[PDB]
């Protein structure tokens, strides 16, 4: 869809204008969900290799959680960047083409005639 | 076979039953020839005589389905005097299903194909009416 | 892990340590051939590592503390019950033979892992190429059925083709009469109930099917019983054999690398012992396997991987 | 009659038998290279002549 | 779901390895006959060449 | 996934055989050099949908 | 009809393709493909590509010599089919020949034809350029640019040939 | 377009249908793959020499390389048919039907 | 096989796919496909049995035929456009030939006839490479040429692929043919939303790669080639039965599992373009795929088929396989649906 | 002393534990450093001081 926007700055995971946006917080529930996915990954890795699931390899569980948070932070940055690009292109296109986006004259319900369909 | 479908649909329902019956017959015959071509493709018949026997059998089965379909649909549209009405194609699809069950020599496949082909032909008539797009052009 | 393709690339070729003492040698013979110490004597003069004959509890002796598990956890089979009732209704005959074939397959994998890692030849007793002869006797005496032989031939066909024969196969010529005399003098009350035709069938598939089909791919050293009592004869002949037959000659680093990779993963070794062929001798039902597996998990040192059990003294689990 | 056989017949059993029939006919292949590439030929010639997919 | 055609289909082997089906290699039988500049007048070598 | 590495790294692997209007050996022009150059300079950056 | 010489060489080209497409035997398949590859270097040479026709001649000569050796050693039966030993060879051989001369007739009677594309019927001499290329044939300079310009093309082609030898020796090993 | 492209595209279609309809014989279809590469060579080289687009004159050579660089692959995949089986008949290649 | 030669051959497979992905030139695209095929043939012949030779022969014939059709599409592009830019095509005949070539390279129906045979012939890791990594280069070419792809052709290939790959898996007890007909159905799913929104095509490609790699990694970690040997998994390591339960319920398209993500999003982009009949028929046809996934979960996790005695030995040896990224792939293939708006990283 | 064969995961691989802990600590501190630079850049490009 937006492949012509990233056709002048190719393969930039986060462009220069991505830094105009507020970053995801450290307590971001999307990022916290990815951290819980890291905890689940550590528990599955302890389970399938016949380790005690909650005790064995606290460093290994901790690096699973940390690695998922470290990848998911930049993934959320790119997500919020591309939705900001979506909204920016939408609003600039509406602002540049006024005749294709007419301001609808809102009629109030005292003029609007709706057919009444009774339930009987 | 893009224009077989066009020369079927471009004629008003319940007006000229012969040309509609022949158009649906040719659509059914083309479909039967495609089924026959893949049938001799994937499963080798025992000889060329058996191959053209299977080709003619599938072609005449599907052509009889198309013929009795177009005949029954246009005759029902004439005797009911309601062209834009998928009950006509429900009756025509049931006649085509009974045709398939007669050619395959089983009443159960005839009744099941009656029901499902009648529903299918009704849905095709409704798609012709409201303009339902099955291969829709991308707009957004 | 320790060994893999990465250690193979960086310089660890297995023919760098393959010397002429690195010879896998398997001693064969009947039930009381006197090979039981002879093989150790063949192991003690050449400096080879002796592996005793894998009974029911070889896999129990390798894992855990090396002590045998109870018979409901390993095998579900009894040798003395086979001696007392060979034609049993529950089919302990082929179930026992299948468990013995699995234990010998694990033993032969241990022999090859020792030979390819430590570079030292291994003395076995009755490796997997000599298992089937007992099976054949158990078909000739009507002890098992033909579908049991078909199941064994399928397991053998998909397992033994991945493995090499021994270098030296030491057979001992003991007739049935001296075997009977040593069993009567042996002192085991269960071992005396063996019929004579069973031992005769074992000697027949020894001398008619096993030793002919091995001699192409190894070098047999067939001896009698009195010169089996002199093991310096046997070592004295092993030290002067000219290894020219068998598929051991066309073995470079790559083929033995793939052999050492296949060998060191014991579940891949045992992958086709438990094939899904439903036979009433080996098929344990759902609730019985559930009960036995849940009892196996509750065992000391068996709940987890071999360095992750608090009950047997594995420290530092939270950093492993 | 109805709620053990016929209402049991019309939606689930006829659908189950139809999908089983098509599953047997699709996967009844002899695995020959000749018939597969002959079917590829028939597909391309239906695509050109009979469906006008090159238009 | 076995039909009439899919009834001789035995299941494939466990290790996906088939028996080698040792059909005859047909060693080409050369008649290095007596009329030859190398066979000294009278020598019929019936030889079996593998190529 | 046109992972445009060649524009990202600035290396030139196959932007040279791509059109007839490119730098040719010994400055050889094609028979349709001017037509292709005019259509490329017409359709540059205006997109496919407007360019066609 | 001498101005149509690329056309006549192309008729012999398609007749060679009918020769090895009917597949009698790879001996005669190699025969027909050598005939077609030896008239293809006469089709393409009248456009100026003498080097680039001599090479498709030479590479396919080496190819058919190797394919000869393999079909004499592997793809060999007792009675090889020439074109007439099997009716399924001869029927589609005659069919391809009659359809090729049929579309010769339909293009020299009308001077246009339309199978899928629309084709002219005048001889292809009309579309040449009216200029001279100086002291170089331009196809020679373009194929000489494979080293100065086509570095990446050289790298991927040589790497494909190296691993093609590696691939072929790993396949034909068995163990 | 020009007259010669009729017969060169016709030769591509003839080698296509020669490849795409087997005759229980694999070397005869590897020959049809080589013929399809020949027709693609002749067609692309006619167009490139027609355009005087000289820089892609190295394009058919490279094309030709990968022609034999797959066709030799077919030959190396032929002997593995013919060492297991007696011949290269494609009806011996039906063991993956179960 | 030498491990050095295995590393070289896998890097050459990756190199061919990267050359298809990054290049701007059609000859370079065709070189990438030739290099990918040539390098992947010894991955299919890793063990040297007649099944691998038959599988590699069928795969070589299909991909060589597809490469021929692809180069003819390239040459007709060269004629009717005079250039070589990997972009839209300038002739519907070349677009049809290229779409046929890529449908043969993907094994989409009615060109599907090689995927279960080649997948059944070769081992599980080479089948994994075939069903995941080889589905990347032709989908790159389909992403790059979509202003010229005919609508009715790719939609016919898509829905016929979904129906035929649905009916294919319902008669299978070998796991590799199950995953192969699943691949045919899911390539139909990927290419159906191609001309509507190809970001959803890339999303379905990524989620299918993750789920398929999870299933083949579980199959390698349990050494299972048949359904009835996958049904012995409860007696050996019962956590693997839970993992195959959650992954096979994920691949069927049940919420809250992540395999509901692509399909729904595909419908989310097909109904915007006023197509309602076609995603409805596709979604109803996906119930067949879910049916044979339910069959495999009935075999493995939900029931307990009677195992054999020698399983008692395999209790005494834990798995020492290198299970590469198995918990990560399982978590991403089951618990990613609340992160559904992450798909904008593909925009 | 229990196991008759010394298990590979009997003693902890202290090099692997050290690499795990150091890599995870570096990922956390580089993540916090990148987050602080990002909040500074966002407050700088707009002037929300
Ligand atoms: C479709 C038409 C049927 C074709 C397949 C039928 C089954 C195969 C068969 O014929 O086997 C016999 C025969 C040989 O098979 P066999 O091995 O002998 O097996 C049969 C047994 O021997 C036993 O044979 P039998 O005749 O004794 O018993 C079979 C049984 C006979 O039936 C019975 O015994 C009882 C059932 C009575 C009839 C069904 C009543 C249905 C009522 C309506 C449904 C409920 C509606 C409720 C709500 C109402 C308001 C909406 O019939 C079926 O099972 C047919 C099932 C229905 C097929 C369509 C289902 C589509 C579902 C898609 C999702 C929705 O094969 C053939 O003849 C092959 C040719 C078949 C026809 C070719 C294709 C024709 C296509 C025409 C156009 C179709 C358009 C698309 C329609 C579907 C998509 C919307
Ligand atoms: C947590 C979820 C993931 C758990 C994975 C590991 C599970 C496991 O093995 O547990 C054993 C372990 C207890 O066992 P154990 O005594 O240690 O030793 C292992 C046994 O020997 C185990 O015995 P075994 O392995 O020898 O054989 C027995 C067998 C028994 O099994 C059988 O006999 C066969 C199967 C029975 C029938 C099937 C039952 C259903 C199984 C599938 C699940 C379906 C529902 C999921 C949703 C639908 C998916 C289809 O397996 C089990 O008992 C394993 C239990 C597995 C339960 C969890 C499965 C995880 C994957 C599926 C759920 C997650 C993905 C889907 C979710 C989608 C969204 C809702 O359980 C746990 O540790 C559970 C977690 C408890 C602590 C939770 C703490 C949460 C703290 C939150 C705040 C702090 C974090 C902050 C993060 C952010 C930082 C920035
Ligand atoms: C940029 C793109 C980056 C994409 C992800 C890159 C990592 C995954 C792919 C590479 C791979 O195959 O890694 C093997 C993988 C282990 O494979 P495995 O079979 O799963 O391991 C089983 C046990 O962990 C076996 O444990 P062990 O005995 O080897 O000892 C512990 C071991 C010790 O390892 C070390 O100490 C390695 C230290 C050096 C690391 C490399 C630097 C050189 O640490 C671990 O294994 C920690 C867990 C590894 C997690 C791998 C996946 C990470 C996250 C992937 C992305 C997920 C995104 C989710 C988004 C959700 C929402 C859309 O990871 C490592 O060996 C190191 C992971 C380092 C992650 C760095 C993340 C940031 C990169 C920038
Ligand atoms: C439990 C057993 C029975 C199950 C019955 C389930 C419901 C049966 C009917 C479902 C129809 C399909 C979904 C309709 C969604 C309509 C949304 C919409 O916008 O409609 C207007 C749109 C109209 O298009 P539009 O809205 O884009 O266009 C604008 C409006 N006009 C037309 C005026 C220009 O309708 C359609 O596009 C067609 C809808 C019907 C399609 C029928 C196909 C399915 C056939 C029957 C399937 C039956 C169940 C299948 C499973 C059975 C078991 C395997
Ligand atoms: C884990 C992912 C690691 C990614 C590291 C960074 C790689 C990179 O630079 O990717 C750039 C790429 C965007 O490049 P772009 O030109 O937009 O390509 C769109 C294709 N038409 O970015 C992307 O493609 C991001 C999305 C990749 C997601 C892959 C895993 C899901
Ligand atoms: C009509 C007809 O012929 O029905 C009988 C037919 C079986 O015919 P046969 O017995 O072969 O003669 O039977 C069939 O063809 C099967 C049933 C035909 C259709 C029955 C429709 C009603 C079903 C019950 C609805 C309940 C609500
Ligand atoms: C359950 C199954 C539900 C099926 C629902 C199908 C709904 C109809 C969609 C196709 C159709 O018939 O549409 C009618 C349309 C004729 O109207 P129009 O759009 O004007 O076509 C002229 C094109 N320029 O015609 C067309 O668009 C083309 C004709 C399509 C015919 C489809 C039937 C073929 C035979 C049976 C299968
Ligand atoms: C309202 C909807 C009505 C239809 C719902 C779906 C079909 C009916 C429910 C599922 C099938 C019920 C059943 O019991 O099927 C069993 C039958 C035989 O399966 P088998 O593997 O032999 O089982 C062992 C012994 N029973 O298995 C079969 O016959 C297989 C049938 C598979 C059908 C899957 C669902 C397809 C739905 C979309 C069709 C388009
Ligand atoms: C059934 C089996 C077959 C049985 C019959 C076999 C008959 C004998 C076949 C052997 C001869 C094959 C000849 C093939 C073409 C060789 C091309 C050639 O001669 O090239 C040399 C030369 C290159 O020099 P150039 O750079 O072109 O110079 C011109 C500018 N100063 O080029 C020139 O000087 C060009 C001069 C004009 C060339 C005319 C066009 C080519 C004519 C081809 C005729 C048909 C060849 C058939 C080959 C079949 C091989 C078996
Ligand atoms: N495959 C087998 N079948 C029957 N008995 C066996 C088998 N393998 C080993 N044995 C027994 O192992 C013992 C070997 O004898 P000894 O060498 O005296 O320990 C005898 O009791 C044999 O019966």
């Amino acid at each position: 869809m937006m492949t012509g926007r990233q056709a002048r700055a190719p393969l930039q995971f986060l462009p220069d204008e991505a830094r105009s946006l507020p970053p995801p917080k450290l307590t971001d529930p999307r990022l916290a969900y990815i951290g819980f996915l890291g905890y689940c990954s550590g528990l599955i890795d302890n389970a399938i290799r016949r380790r005690p699931v909650l005790s064995a390899g606290l460093h290994r569980q901790f690096l699973y959680i940390t690695s998922f948070v470290f990848v998911g932070y930049y993934l959320l940055k790119r997500q919020d960047y591309m939705y900001a690009v979506r909204d920016h292109d939408m609003f600039s296109y509406i602002k540049s083409h006024p005749e294709d986006f007419p301001e609808k004259d809102k009629k109030t319900y005292r003029e609007v005639f709706e057919e009444f369909h009774p339930v009987r | 076979a893009k224009t077989l479908l066009h020369q079927y649909w471009d004629i008003p329902e319940g007006t000229e039953c012969h040309r509609k019956t022949y158009a649906a017959t040719s659509i059914g015959g083309a479909s039967g020839l495609v089924v026959s071509a893949y049938s001799v493709a994937l499963k080798t018949p025992t000889s060329f005589l058996e191959g053209v026997a299977r080709t003619g059998r599938y072609t005449f089965t599907a052509a009889a389905i198309g013929a009795i379909f177009g005949l029954t649909s246009c005759i029902s549209a004439q005797v009911r005097e309601k062209p834009d009405d998928p009950l006509n194609y429900l009756i025509g699809g049931c006649a085509g299903g009974l045709t398939l069950g007669a050619r395959t020599r089983s009443y159960g496949i005839g009744a099941a194909a009656c029901a499902y082909m009648g529903l299918t032909a009704a849905l095709v008539k409704m798609g012709q009416l409201e303009g339902w797009k099955v291969f829709a052009e991308p707009k957004v | 892990l320790q060994y893999g393709p990465l250690a193979y690339i960086l310089g660890e070729k297995t023919t760098k340590k393959m010397t002429e003492n690195s010879k896998l040698i398997t001693v064969d013979g009947n039930i009381c051939s006197g090979k039981s110490k002879l093989a150790k004597e063949v192991a003690e003069k050449l400096g080879l590592k002796h592996f005793p004959e894998a009974g029911i509890h070889y896999a129990d002796s390798t894992t855990g503390d090396g002590k045998p598990l109870p018979v409901r956890f390993s095998g579900n089979c009894s040798l003395e019950k086979f001696y007392d009732d060979p034609k049993s209704n529950d089919g302990n005959s082929y179930r026992l033979q299948a468990w013995l074939y699995a234990s010998r397959l694990l033993q032969y994998a241990d022999a090859l892992e020792h030979l390819l890692s430590t570079g030292q030849g291994v003395v076995l007793e009755r490796s997997i190429y000599s298992d089937f002869v007992f099976l054949e006797a158990m078909y000739r005496q009507g002890f098992i059925r033909k579908q049991c032989v078909d199941h064994y031939n399928q397991v053998k066909k998909v397992t033994v083709c991945e493995y090499l024969p021994p270098h030296v196969v030491i057979y001992v010529d003991v007739p049935v009469s001296e075997v009977q005399s040593r069993i009567q003098k042996k002192g085991n009350p269960h071992e005396m109930k063996i019929t004579s035709a069973y031992l005769q069938d074992i000697e027949n598939v020894y001398k008619g099917t096993f030793l002919p089909e091995m001699s192409e791919k190894c070098e047999v050293l067939q001896y009698s019983a009195w010169e089996a009592e002199d093991a310096e004869k046997v070592v004295e002949d092993i030290q002067y054999l000219k290894y020219d037959k068998g598929p051991w000659l066309d073995q470079d680093d790559r083929k033995l690398h793939n052999l050492r990779m296949l060998v060191q993963d014991k579940l891949e070794v045992l992958n086709y012992t438990s094939i899904p062929v439903f036979l009433p001798e080996v098929t344990i039902g759902a609730h019985q396997s559930d009960r036995v597996f849940q009892e196996f998990t509750e065992l000391p040192g068996r709940k987890y991987r071999a360095g992750y059990n608090e009950d047997v003294g594995d420290k530092w689990i939270w950093l492993k | 009659l109805l709620d053990l056989i016929w209402l049991e017949t019309i939606l689930p059993k006829t659908i189950s038998l139809a999908q089983m029939k098509m599953s047997t006919t699709i996967t009844s292949q002899k695995g020959l290279i000749k018939l597969y590439f002959l079917s590829f030929l028939i597909t391309i010639l239906i695509s050109t002549t009979l469906l006008n997919f090159h238009e | 779901y076995p039909t009439k055609e899919t009834a001789h289909w035995k299941p494939p082997p466990w290790n996906d390895v088939d028996p080698p089906k040792d059909t005859l290699v047909s060693n080409l039988t050369l008649n290095f006959g007596p009329q030859h500049p190398a066979a000294h007048g009278v020598l019929r070598l019936v030889m079996e060449l593998s190529g | 996934p046109f992972f445009d590495v060649q524009k990202k790294l600035g290396v030139d692997l196959d932007h040279w055989m791509t059109i007839q209007s490119a730098e040719q050996p010994h400055r050889i022009p094609a028979r349709c050099h001017a037509f292709e150059k005019e259509w490329i300079e017409c359709a540059h950056g205006i997109g496919s949908i407007r360019a066609e | 009809m001498m101005t149509y010489i690329v056309f006549i060489l192309s008729i012999i080209f398609v007749m060679g393709f009918v020769g090895f497409s009917s597949k009698p035997s790879p001996i005669y398949g190699g025969l027909g493909l050598i005939v077609s590859g030896g008239v293809g270097c006469g089709i393409v040479l009248n456009f100026g590509g003498s080097f680039l026709g001599l090479m498709v001649f030479l590479i396919y000569l080496g190819g058919m010599m190797v394919v000869f050796g393999y079909t004499t050693a592997m793809a060999t039966e007792q009675y090889p089919e020439v074109w007439v030993s099997n009716k399924v060879v001869l029927g589609t051989f005659i069919t391809g020949l009659l359809m090729e001369f049929l579309m010769v007739y339909y293009v020299l009677k009308d001077k246009e034809v339309e199978i899928v594309f629309k084709f002219n019927g005048m001889g292809d001499w009309v579309i040449y350029d009216t200029g001279d290329s100086g002291f170089f044939s331009e196809e020679a300079m373009g194929i000489a640019a494979l080293y100065s310009y086509g570095t990446w093309l050289v790298i991927v082609t040589g790497w494909s040939l190296l691993i093609g030898v590696v691939v072929i020796m790993e396949i034909t090993r068995g163990n | 377009m020009s007259l010669v492209y009729m017969n060169i595209m016709m030769a591509f279609t003839v080698s296509l249908t020669g490849l795409l309809m087997y005759r229980s014989h694999l070397m005869s279809s590897l020959l049809c793959l080589e013929g399809m590469m020949l027709s693609l060579f002749i067609l692309a080289t006619l167009m490139i020499l027609n355009s005087h687009f000289t820089l892609a004159s190295m394009m058919p050579i490279i094309l030709l390389v990968f022609a034999a660089c797959e066709a030799a692959l077919g030959l190396s995949l032929l002997v593995m048919v013919s060492n297991t089986y007696g011949t290269d008949y494609v009806q011996n290649l039906n063991l993956l039907q179960c | 096989m030498n491990p050095i030669i295995l590393i070289i051959i896998l890097m050459t497979v990756m190199l061919g796919t990267i050359i298809v992905m990054i290049s701007t030139h059609w000859l370079l695209i065709w070189i990438g496909f030739e290099m990918n095929m040539l390098a992947i043939i010894p991955i299919m012949m890793k063990k040297h049995n007649p099944r691998a030779t038959e599988a590699s022969t069928k795969y070589f014939l299909t991909q060589s035929t597809a490469s021929m059709l692809l180069m003819m599409a390239i040459i007709i592009n060269l004629m009717f456009s005079g250039q070589w830019t990997v972009m839209k095509l300038f002739n519907p005949m070349a677009s049809m030939l290229m779409t046929m070539a890529l449908a043969m390279k993907l094994g989409m129906a009615p060109f599907h006839f090689w995927v279960p045979e080649v997948t059944q012939g070769i081992p599980l890791s080479s089948g994994l490479i075939l069903l995941t990594w080889q589905k990347l280069a032709p989908m790159s070419v389909l992403y790059q040429i979509l202003p010229s792809i005919n609508l009715d052709l790719i939609l016919t290939l898509s829905i016929l692929s979904i129906t035929i790959g649905g009916w294919g898996g319902l008669n299978q007890t070998q796991l590799r043919k199950i995953m192969a007909y699943s691949s045919i159905a899911h390539m139909g799913w990927m290419t159906a939303v191609l001309l509507y929104n190809p970001t959803m095509t890339l999303l379905n490609l990524i989620i299918y790669i993750i789920m398929t790699s999870t299933m083949f990694t579980l199959f390698m970690a349990n050494s299972t080639t048949t359904t009835l040997s996958l049904s012995h998994t409860w007696n050996k390591a019962p956590i693997m039965t839970i993992l195959v339960l959650i992954t096979l319920l994920s691949m069927g398209g049940l919420p809250p599992l992540s395999g509901f993500m692509p399909k729904w999003m595909i419908i989310q982009e097909m109904t915007k373009n006023d197509s309602i009949i076609l995603p409805t028929l596709m979604a109803i046809t996906a119930l067949l795929n879910l049916y044979f996934y339910m069959r495999l979960t009935y075999s493995t996790a939900l029931t307990m088929f009677p195992s054999t005695n020698n399983m008692k030995m395999k209790w005494q040896f834990p798995t020492t396989k290198r299970m590469t990224l198995l918990p990560t792939m399982t978590v991403l293939s089951t618990m990613l649906l609340p992160l559904t708006p992450i798909l904008s990283i593909l925009e | 002393k229990f196991y008759i064969q010394e298990p590979p995961h009997g003693s902890p691989n202290w090099l692997k534990v050290g690499l795990t802990l150091g890599t995870s600590a570096f990922l956390w501190i580089y993540l916090i450093k990148q987050h602080n630079e990002d909040v500074l850049e966002y407050k700088r490009r707009n002037g929300l001081e």
